[PDB]
C-alpha cells in the first residue's frame, strides 16, 4: 500500500502558553470512525466532507469536541472503493485546507446575492454532492486540483486510498464547531462503466483515525 | 533565436514575485463648502484590484510587511503648496467623522505631514494580524484586518481645490504557505469567490479536431 | 556640516527601488510564527506537479468531459487516437494546467517537460499504443511507421498503466508535436464495456527555469 | 562634496518617527536626579 | 585610456526626442518612444563599427515646455519590457499594470535619470543578422498624471548614455550614406567615393 | 604554405545545458568538398559565398544539416588559383562574418526600396558575383576590408590560400538553414593581364573540410 | 540625522559625469556570456592593421582602379612614379584607409607609420624602384639623385615582392612627402604584358598613440 | 555537387603534378564508378 504523508510532515502535539495543560485522551478516540458507503453511479458528480464537523456528532470524539473550546488533532483518512474486474473507471481523493464551498448566482449586490446554506457549508455525516464538479463549486478547475495531497483510485490497479494529514492552521488552537479546517473530495474524473447486468452501483467506504488530539477548555 | 541557456533561478521566489511597488488604490477628495465632506478615508484592503487578487489567492496564507506611497494631484494636474495630512487608524480605533473631529487630533493615529509640492509620501505598515499570518479563506463562520486610511487638507478654513490621491502599495518580507490553484471564472464580488453556474467559461480555448495542431 | 551635492535622480519615485521606509508604529512586535506546514520558497516547487490536460478542449463537449481522451474498439488499427503540442505558453491544452499558467506570468521559460499518461478503463482489456514525440520543425506525422523513426513509447495496457514521455528541451523562441496512435487495436473480453478513457498529465522538471516578469492576461475586468 | 539624492519620504514629518532634534540650550545642565522611592518602569507594575 | 572601447561609447549622448501634446478632442495624452540606438546617424556609425556589442544603458529624461517654463506638474515614466503590450489610451490600464516600473516625478525636479541592463535573450547584441527570422530592447512611454486633462504640450529629451561595453569581432566603417533606418542600403548611381579628388598623382594635393 | 588562424583560434566542441547529447560524424563529413571552378576573366568582379548553406545540397553534411535543428561547426577552407608565369593579377580572400547583402536602389520608402532575392542572399552552391566590389555590395569600401582574416593570392608569388575559421556566434547552437553564418569574398583587386595566344581565363578551386561538426534535434 | 549642506554644482545635469543610477529591474540577471572570438579591448588594436590606400583618387578614374598605382614600360627612366603625403587625419589617399578614419574621431595624434608596397605584376618582369621618404618641411624631391639623399629604398622586383618603409615620427602640429621613382626601367620578355600595377597600404605602430576625443564629419546628415 | 559528397579528391595542376586515388574495395559479385 502507498501512503501519502501531506506536505511531509506528520501529526504531532503542541510545544501555546496556556497553563491549564491540554487533555489527550489516547484512548477512545484513537479509533477508526467508519462513514456510511456512498453509492458511486453513471450520472455521479462527486462528494466533498468538512471533518472537524464531520465526526461532532458520532461518539467519544463528537462529546469531546462539542463540549470543549479548543481543538488541536491531525487525522488519518483511508477509502475504500471495492468493485468488481469488469467495471472502470477512476476517483480523483484530495484533501483541500480552507475548502469555501462558493455560490452559485448571477448577481453582483452584496445582500442580494447567493449564499450556500447552512447543509451545504456544513454538510455533516453525509456529505454533500457537487454542482459543478469542472470548477470544484468555488470556481477553481480540477483539472489543476493535483497540487493538494491527493491519489487516483483507478478501478484497475487498486481500490485504496490513504492520507495522513496534520493540523494545518494559523493559530494551534481553534474552535472544532464553528470552523471546518480542511475537506475531503473524492471526484469520478472517469465515469463508471460496466456492461449490463453487473451491480450497477459501486460503494465507497471511508474510514477516519483522529492522530494525536488535543481539547482544552472543557465547560458545560 | 534558439535560447540554449539556462535562466535566472532568481525571478521566481516569493519575494520576488510579490516585492514590486504597484498601484492599490484610488481616492477623492472635495473639499467643498455646502456639502461639508473635507476629508476621503480608504480601508486597506490589497484584494481591491482583479490584478493581485488573483496572485494571492493562489496561496493559503501569507505575511508580510506592507510600504505605502502617496501621489497626490490636483484636478488639472497643477500643485500648489498646501498642506496635507494623510492618517493611519489602526484596526479597533474609530473612523474619523468629520473634517475637524476629534479623530485628527488624537495622538495615537500616526500621521503624516507634507505638502503638493513635495516628494510623493511613504510610510511602511508591519504585520498587523493577531493570528501568525493573514487568511484570505476562511471557512467557517464568526471585520477590518489592516487598518483604515484617511486624508485632509491642513488648514484653519476650507480650500476650493478637489484633490486625487494614488494610494501605491508595495510589498516586502512576503511569505507563503499551502499554495492552492489559480482561479480560472472571473469574479462577481470583492469579498466572496462567487462565480456563475450558468456560462461556465472554459480554461482552454475551442480546437475544431482531436487530431490535429490548431 | 558635511558638503554634499544632489545629482540627477533626485525626488524621483522610482517603482521597482529597493529603498526603506519610516515604520509608521516604531517598538511594535508582530505575533510570532508558528510552523505551519507546507511553505513555498519559490515559483519552481509549483511548476514541478503533474497536472491534468485539457486535450479534448474541442467542441461539442461538456465540463468534465474535456480532460479525457476517448478510446473504443470500433476504431479499426494503425490510426491516430490523439495529438497536441507541447507549448505551455499558448492557447491549447496546455492552457489549464499549472505550468502553463505560471509560465504565463513570465515571458520567457526553458528546460524539459515530463507528459504522464494514465489509462482509466477495465482490468481485463489489452492493448497497445505508440506516443510519439516529433522535434519542433516538424509538422505532425500522416502515418504510423513515420511517427515510430521519431522519439516513441510502445505503452501496452497489460504491464504498465500509467506511461511517461520526457521532453528534452523546449524553448520560448511550430513548436513540436505529441502524437498518440493505435498500435494494435483495442481488444476486450465479453462482459466488458469497449469504451475507455485516457487521462493526460504534464509538468516541468528541474531543468525549467523562467526569466523577465509581466502581468497576465487572463483577467478581461480591472 | 559627496553626490546624494533624496529619496520619497523626503521633507515630511512622520509622527512616531524616532528623530533627534537639535537643542535650544547647550551646555545646560539639568538638576541632578535623586533616590525617590517608587519608580514604575511598566505597566504591568500597575495591573498586578 | 582615451582608445579602449569602454571610454569610445560610455559618454551621455543625446538618442531621441519625444514629443507630447496633451490635447482635448484629440485625445493623443500619451507619447512612445522605442529604445533604439541606431536613430541618429552619428552613434549609428559608431556601433556598426563593431559586429557583437554587451552593455548597459543610463537613460537621463530632460522635458520642457513649448515656451519653456517649467510649471510642477506630475509626470509618469514608464519602461515596457520585451513582450509586454504598449500603452493604447491615456488612461488605460496598461499604466496602472505593476510589472511596468515607472518614475513618478515633476517638471521643476531635476531631470529623470534610470539604468537599463543587458535584455537579450542571446550572449550579445547583433545589428548586422545574415538571414531569416521584433523588438530588442524596450518600449518607453510618458504621460502627465492628472485626473482631468492638462492644457499643455511637453517636449522630453531622452539623453542615452552607455556603460559598460564590449565589442567582438570589428568591421570597417561605412562610407556610403544611408538609405534606411534597419537596412545597409546604399545607392547604386552615385557612389561617393571615399577620398576626395586631386589634379595628378605626382603632386601634394 | 602559410596558414592564417582565423581570430587566433582552433574551431573546438562545444563544452550548453542540453541533456540530449549533440552527436558528432567524425568520418563522413570531415572529407574535402570540392566545389566547381570559378572561370575569372579580365572583366571579372569578384565573388562570395554563404557557407552554411553551400553544403546543404551536398551529400553527409548536407542530408545531416537539414534534417537536424541544432548546428555548430568550423571551416577550414582552401582556394587554389593555378594560372601559368605569364599572366598576372592579384586576388584577395577574405571572410567575413554576418555579411548581410545590401539592396541597391534610390528609394527611402519601408516598403517601396529594392531588397536583394533569395538567389542574391543565399546564392548556393554556385556562388554569386558582386555589382559593384568597390563597396563590397554593402556599402562599406573594400580598401579597409583587409580588418577580416584575409590572405592575398598575387599571381607572381604563389597560388594557394588557406583559412582555418572556428565558430563565430553569440549562441553556441544555431539554425543550419535559415542563417547564414559568414560569407567567403574573392576580389580581383588587380585586374588579370595577358598576352595574345595565352588562356584567356583563370580556374579558381575552393575546397571545404567541416572541422568539428555538432548537430542536434534529429527530425524528419 | 547628521548636519549637511548643498554646495554650487546642485541639481545640475553634467554629461561626462560618471554617476550610478537605479536600476529598473533588480534582481534580473542578464544571459550569461560565452567566449565570443576576435574581442577588441581599444582601438590601437584597430589601428595597427594594414590597409590599401588610395593613392589613384585623381579623376577619370573608376571605383576599383582608384587603388592601384600603374606602372608601364613606355615610361622612359629615372621618372617619377608616384608620390603621395603621410598625414593621417587630412583629405587625401589616408582618408580610404583605416588608420585615418580612426584618427578623425580623435583631435591629436602622435607616433610612426608603416607603408607597405606590393607589387602586382608578372613573374618575369624584372625592374628596380626607389621608394623615398622625404621628413616634413621640405617640398617634394625633383630629381631621383635629390631623394636617393634623404631616406631611400631601392627595391627591385625579382628578389623581393613586398617592400615596407617605416616612417619615423609624424605629429598632428607640409607633412613629409613619399616619393616613388622609376630607379632603372620596367624590362619585360615577349609574351608578357609591359603594364603591371603596385598596391599601397599603410598602418600604424606601437608608438601610435590618441588623445581629446570629438566627433566625426564624414556624416552629413543628422 | 553530387560527386563532391561522395569519395573526391580536389586535385590542383600548380602543386600536385600526380594525384593517387585509392579504391577501397572491391568484389567480383555495376561495380562502382571513378
Amino acid at each position: 500500500a502507498n501512503i501519502v504523508l501531506a506536505y511531509g510532515e506528520w501529526p504531532e502535539y503542541c510545544p501555546a502558553t496556556a497553563v491549564d495543560k491540554p487533555t489527550r485522551p489516547d484512548v477512545s478516540v484513537n479509533r477508526f470512525y467508519t462513514l456510511d458507503s456512498k453509492m458511486w453511479q453513471e450520472n455521479s458528480t462527486g462528494w466533498y466532507w468538512k471533518f472537524p464537523d464531520v465526526l461532532n456528532k458520532t461518539g467519544v470524539f463528537g462529546q469531546n469536541a462539542q463540549f470543549h473550546y479548543l481543538y488541536r488533532s491531525g487525522f488519518c483518512l483511508h477509502v475504500q472503493c471495492n468493485a468488481s474486474k469488469f467495471h472502470q473507471g477512476a476517483l480523483l481523493v484530495a484533501v483541500i485546507p480552507e475548502f469555501v464551498i462558493a455560490g452559485r448566482g448571477s448577481n453582483t449586490k452584496p445582500n442580494e446575492a447567493p449564499h450556500p446554506g447552512f447543509t451545504t457549508t456544513f454538510p455533516g455525516t453525509t456529505g454533500a454532492t457537487f454542482h459543478d464538479p469542472y470548477v470544484l463549486d468555488s470556481g477553481v478547475p480540477l483539472s489543476q486540483a493535483l497540487i493538494y495531497p491527493h491519489q487516483w483510485i483507478n478501478l484497475r490497479t487498486n481500490n485504496c486510498a490513504t492520507v495522513i494529514v496534520p493540523y494545518i492552521n494559523a493559530v494551534p488552537f481553534d474552535s472544532a464547531i464553528n470552523h471546518s479546517n480542511f475537506g475531503l473530495i473524492v471526484i469520478p474524473v472517469s465515469p463508471l462503466k460496466y456492461s449490463s447486468g453487473a451491480t450497477t452501483a459501486i460503494p465507497i467506504t471511508i474510514t477516519i483515525a483522529p492522530l494525536n488530539s488535543e481539547f482544552g477548555g472543557l465547560r458545560q | 533565436r534558439c535560447v540554449v541557456n539556462r535562466n535566472g533561478v532568481l525571478e521566481t521566489t516569493i519575494n520576488h514575485f510579490f516585492s514590486r511597488s504597484g498601484l492599490v488604490g484610488v481616492v477623492n477628495l472635495t473639499d467643498g463648502g455646502t456639502d461639508t465632506t473635507g476629508y476621503a478615508t480608504w480601508d486597506i484592503d490589497i484584494m481591491g484590484f482583479v490584478q493581485l487578487r488573483r496572485k494571492c489567492e493562489m496561496f493559503t496564507y501569507m505575511r508580510f510587511n506592507a510600504e505605502f506611497t502617496f501621489v497626490t494631484t490636483t484636478k488639472n494636474g497643477e500643485a500648489r503648496p498646501y498642506m496635507l495630512q494623510y492618517m493611519y487608524v489602526p484596526p479597533g480605533a474609530p473612523k474619523p467623522t468629520g473634517r475637524d473631529a476629534f479623530q485628527w487630533q488624537t495622538a495615537t493615529n500616526p500621521s503624516v505631514f507634507v505638502k503638493l509640492t513635495d516628494p510623493p509620501a511613504q510610510v511602511s505598515v508591519p504585520f498587523m494580524s493577531p493570528a501568525s499570518a493573514y487568511q484570505w479563506f476562511y471557512d467557517g463562520y464568526p471585520n477590518n484586518m489592516m487598518g483604515t486610511f484617511a486624508v485632509r487638507v491642513v488648514s484653519r478654513e476650507a480650500s476650493q481645490l478637489k484633490l486625487q490621491t494614488r494610494v501605491y502599495m508595495k510589498l516586502k518580507h512576503v511569505r507563503a504557505w499551502v499554495p492552492r490553484p489559480i482561479r480560472s471564472q472571473p469574479y462577481l464580488l470583492k469579498n466572496f469567490p462567487n462565480y456563475d453556474s450558468s456560462k461556465i467559461t472554459n480554461s482552454a480555448r475551442d480546437r475544431s479536431s482531436i487530431k490535429q495542431a490548431n | 556640516g558635511i558638503p554634499a551635492e544632489l545629482r540627477p535622480g533626485t525626488n524621483q519615485f522610482l517603482t521597482t527601488d529597493d529603498d526603506t521606509a519610516a515604520p509608521i508604529l516604531p517598538g511594535f512586535t508582530p505575533t510570532p510564527t508558528i510552523h505551519i506546514p507546507g511553505e513555498v520558497h519559490s515559483l519552481l516547487e509549483l511548476c514541478r506537479v503533474e497536472t491534468i490536460l485539457e486535450v479534448n478542449n474541442t467542441t461539442e463537449a461538456t465540463g468534465l468531459t474535456r480532460l479525457l481522451i476517448p478510446v473504443s474498439s470500433q476504431n479499426k488499427a494503425d490510426e491516430l487516437c490523439a495529438a497536441f503540442m507541447v507549448d505551455p505558453g499558448r492557447i491549447g491544452p496546455w492552457q489549464s494546467t499549472l505550468v502553463g499558467q505560471i509560465c504565463r506570468y513570465y515571458t520567457q521559460w526553458s528546460g524539459s517537460l515530463k507528459v504522464t499518461f494514465m489509462f482509466t478503463g477495465s482490468f481485463m482489456a489489452t492493448g497497445k499504443m505508440l506516443v510519439a514525440y516529433s522535434p519542433p520543425g516538424s509538422a505532425q506525422p500522416a502515418n504510423r511507421e513515420t511517427a515510430m523513426l521519431g522519439t516513441h513509447v510502445i505503452w501496452d495496457f497489460g504491464l504498465q498503466s500509467s506511461v511517461s514521455l520526457v521532453i528534452p528541451w523546449i524553448s520560448n523562441t511550430t513548436a513540436g508535436v505529441v502524437t498518440l496512435w493505435y498500435q494494435t487495436n483495442y481488444v476486450v473480453p465479453p462482459e466488458t464495456p469497449g469504451e475507455a478513457y485516457i487521462i493526460a498529465m504534464g509538468a516541468a522538471q528541474d531543468n525549467f527555469t523562467l526569466k523577465i516578469c509581466k502581468d497576465t492576461d487572463e483577467v478581461t475586468q480591472q
